[PDB]
Order: structure tokens, then sequence, then C-alpha cells
């Protein structure tokens, strides 16, 4: 209700290694009282260099 | 020669210039090769020069 | 026993296929078992151990 | 399609525990030196009745 | 040849405790 | 062969004089009665057993059931020293299962002698010696004496000579591996004419 989400994830599943690729980070929001969600299209070129 | 990174990495180097045309330069923290297995022709790793 | 070069060199050095370095382990032996052996009159015990 | 049949002495069913690892291998990690070429090895345990 | 050692070596110093 | 009750044990081949293990003595049934057992075995010099579910006796083992019991055990001599583990059903005591009839052939007891290697206690170590002496037509002799009890335990001091001449045993593969046609540069050509 106050304040925000927090997540602080692990990593091990991508494999940030040669031939898996740029991370796309699309978030969805079952928001309360309308079933209304959007997402957010953020960070997605985070080039593990 | 040798430096090392202040609190911003911030170094500054100079150089007496009595010297022939065409200078050509660079620094390395690491050696001059990918040092951990940078022959395999799967190697997903670097540090930039 | 044996000897080798002196067990690494100093500098940055190696990473892979012996380059301008190819180890020269043994030569170094032969020779010397050439250098205990070979004398005018014939060898010992201590030279041929 | 997987299963076991753990002889014995005399081939009799033998009671117990088990667990079994498929495994996949040799994956996109470099699988050198610091690198395992361990790929997808599913673990699959049993009880021996 | 062979044989077996360390039966020795248990001393006791202050060592904090 | 067979046998539809026995009992089987679980330990290594060999052990350490020093340190103290567990024998694990397992006992199996197949037959379809179902009967107590008292396993066991004889407590002889050349180690020390010690049980640890003695004093709470079996129930019983039935047809395709089994039991195990632990010996935490340490040995006292050195070499191959015979485990004889003794076990055998009972009768007229029907508190696990309906009856206990107990009446197998005169071999009713599986008594199983066993020997199991054991090394001297403590961090072992080697050492080592050598010599030459070829007389061309003469007479050579030499003597070694060797000696470490400093803080050792006796015996496992022993040792093992050799005698012989070391020449061939890399001289078959090396030799007739090695002829090759002459190809290549000047350095591939010395490369290939030299070794010959
Ligand atoms: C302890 O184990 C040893 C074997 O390590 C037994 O020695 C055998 O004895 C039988 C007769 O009793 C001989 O037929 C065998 O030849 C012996 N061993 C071998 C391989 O030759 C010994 O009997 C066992 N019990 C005692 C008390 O020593
Ligand atoms: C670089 O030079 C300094 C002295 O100017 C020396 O103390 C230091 O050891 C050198 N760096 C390395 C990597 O040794
Ligand atoms: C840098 O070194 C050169 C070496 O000849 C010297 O001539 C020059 O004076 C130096 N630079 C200075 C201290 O200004
Ligand atoms: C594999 O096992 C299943 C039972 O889980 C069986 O129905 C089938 O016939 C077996 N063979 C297959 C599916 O290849």
């Amino acid at each position: 209700s106050h304040g925000c989400f927090y997540q602080q994830v692990k990593t091990k599943v991508f494999q940030l290694k040669r031939k898996e690729y740029e991370m796309k980070l699309h978030t969805e929001a079952q928001i309360q009282e309308e079933g209304t969600v959007v997402e957010l299209t953020g960070r997605q070129s985070s080039e593990i260099t | 020669s040798n430096a090392t990174t202040d609190e911003h990495g911030l170094v500054q180097f100079s150089i007496n210039t009595t010297n022939v045309m065409g200078t050509s330069l660079t620094v390395r923290v690491n050696y001059k090769d990918r040092s951990p297995c940078y022959g395999y022709q799967w190697v997903s790793e670097e540090h930039e020069e | 026993v044996h000897w080798e070069r002196p067990q690494k060199p100093k500098a940055p050095v190696g990473h892979f296929y012996e380059p301008q370095a190819p180890s020269a382990e043994v030569e170094m032996t032969s020779y010397v078992l050439l250098a205990y052996l070979t004398a005018q009159p014939a060898p010992t015990s201590e030279d041929l151990t | 399609n997987v299963s076991v049949c753990g002889l014995y002495t005399y081939g009799k069913p033998v009671p117990g525990h088990v667990t079994v690892s498929i495994c996949r291998k040799y994956s996109d990690a470099s699988d050198c030196h610091g690198e395992d070429s361990q790929a997808f090895c599913e673990k699959f345990s049993g009880q021996l009745n | 040849l062979k044989y077996n050692i360390l039966p020795e070596k248990e001393e006791f110093p202050f060592a904090l405790g | 062969a067979f046998q539809p009750f026995f009992v089987e044990l679980t330990m290594p081949y060999s052990v350490i004089r020093g340190e103290a293990f567990t024998l694990k003595a397992t006992v199996l049934n197949y037959l379809p009665k179902c009967i107590r057992v008292s396993v066991q075995l004889e407590a002889s010099p050349a180690f020390l057993a010690v049980p640890v579910e003695k004093e709470q006796a079996p129930h019983c083992i039935c047809a395709n059931g089994r039991q195990t019991v632990s010996w935490a055990v340490t040995p006292k001599s050195l070499g191959n020293v015979n485990f004889t583990v003794s076990a055998e059903a009972l009768e007229s005591q029907e508190l696990c299962g309906t009856e206990v009839p107990s009446v197998p052939e005169h071999g009713r007891k599986d008594t199983v002698i066993k020997p199991l290697l054991v090394e001297p206690e403590g961090l072992e170590k080697e050492t080592t010696f050598n010599s030459l002496l070829c007389p061309s037509g003469g007479e050579v002799s030499e003597e070694l004496s060797l000696k470490l009890p400093p803080n050792v335990v006796e015996e496992s001091a022993r040792a093992s000579v050799s005698v012989l001449g070391d020449i061939l045993g890399s001289a078959m593969q090396n030799t007739q591996n090695l002829l090759q046609m002459p190809y290549g540069c000047g350095e591939q050509n010395m490369v290939l004419f030299a070794p010959n």
C-alpha cells in the first residue's frame, strides 16, 4: 500500500555467457479493483559486455 | 611505467619527450590478453585497454 | 632429479602455446647427462649415480 | 522413458534409496579452468522398495 | 623404505586458553 | 548358490591400526518364517569390538526383511585378521510375528570367518636409496645402513632393493616410432634428419 515492491533476484539461470543474449525486462501489474495492467519497457539494453 | 587508481580512478602520468616522430600509446591493469582461457573459440569476457 | 628454468618466468608470461618459451626442460639435463659423464680417463660412481 | 532395476546377490530386488543423473553435456560455458562442462543434469531420485 | 611418524608435537603453550 | 537367511557384513578391504571404525553386521531374511536372531561375534585379541545395539535385542525379520547392527571396533594386531560373526534363529518368543518355529538344518547358524587388512597407525612415509657398481673386469663392493627410529612405531620400517640394468624401458617405442621422411624447410628438414 505504501512504498513499493522489492525483489533482489538471482541470475544463475541466465548464464551470462557467450551465446545467450541481451536482457529484456518487462514488468506487469495486476492492479487491484480494475483487472487492469500495463507494462514498462526498461533497461532492455543491459550489455553484459 | 606503473601507477594506481585514486578515489576516482584518476591518474596523471606525464612524459619526457625527446624522441622520434610517430608515437602510439596505451595502458592496462591486466596484461595484453584475455588472461583466463582466451583461446577456446568460446570465450566471453575481456577488459578494455 | 632434474632442473627447470627458474620454475616460472618472473615477468607476465605463458597464457598458452609456450609462446617464445618452449620450456626447454630436458636438454638442460641431457647435457648435464653429458656433464657428469664425460672426462678423459673414465668415470666414477657419483657422476654415474 | 526411464527406470531402474538394480540387481543384487542372486539378482534379488534389494531395498534402499536411489538417485540418478541423466546428463546432457558440454554447454555454453567455456569449460576451461573456471567453467564446468557439466550441462543440464536433472537428478531424479527413488526409494528402492 | 617406508615407516610411520608423528607420535609427538602435542605441547601446552599459553595460546590464550 | 543361495541362503534364505544369513548375515552379511559391510567393511572395507583395509583399515588403519590407529583410528576406530564401526563394523556393520547386516542380517537378511527371505524364507517366509519371521524370526529374531542372536547375531554376534567373539571378541578375539587382534582387535577390540564394541556393539551399540545389543541391550535392545532384535525384534524379528521376515521374508525379504533384513536388520543391521554395529560394532565400534578397532584393530590391535597388524595384517589379515578373521572376523567370525555368528547368528541363529530362536523359538517360542512369539512377540514380533504370529509364530516362530525356527527349525533349520544342523547349519542353521551362519558363522562367518572373514580376514581383513590393516596398516599400522599414523602418517606413513617412505625413504629411498640407490647405487651403481659396474666393474667391467674386476670387483666393487658397497654398504648401505639405514636407521630412522626417531618418533616412529615399530617395524613399519621395511624396505626392498632392486637389481638390473635400466636401459630398455623406453627403447622400443621411441626408436621404431621415430623414423620419418624428410620434408619441410631447412629447419624442419634438420628436425626430422637429426633424430635419426
Ligand atoms: C584366519 O584367517 C587365515 C587366512 O588369512 C586362516 O588361515 C587359513 O587356515 C586354513 C585352515 O584353517 C588354511 O587351509 C588356509 O591355507 C589358511 N590361509 C591361507 C589362505 O592359506 C586362519 O585359519 C584364520 N583363523 C586363524 C585362527 O588364523
Ligand atoms: C611501480 O613502481 C613503483 C615505484 O615507482 C614500485 O614500488 C612498484 O612495485 C611498481 N609496481 C609494481 C606492479 O611492482
Ligand atoms: C625529461 O628527461 C629528459 C632526458 O634528456 C631531460 O632532458 C628533460 O630535462 C626532462 N624534462 C624536464 C625535467 O623538464
Ligand atoms: C513409457 O512409460 C509410460 C508409463 O509412464 C508408458 O505408458 C509408455 O508405454 C512407455 N513408453 C513410451 C511412452 O515411450
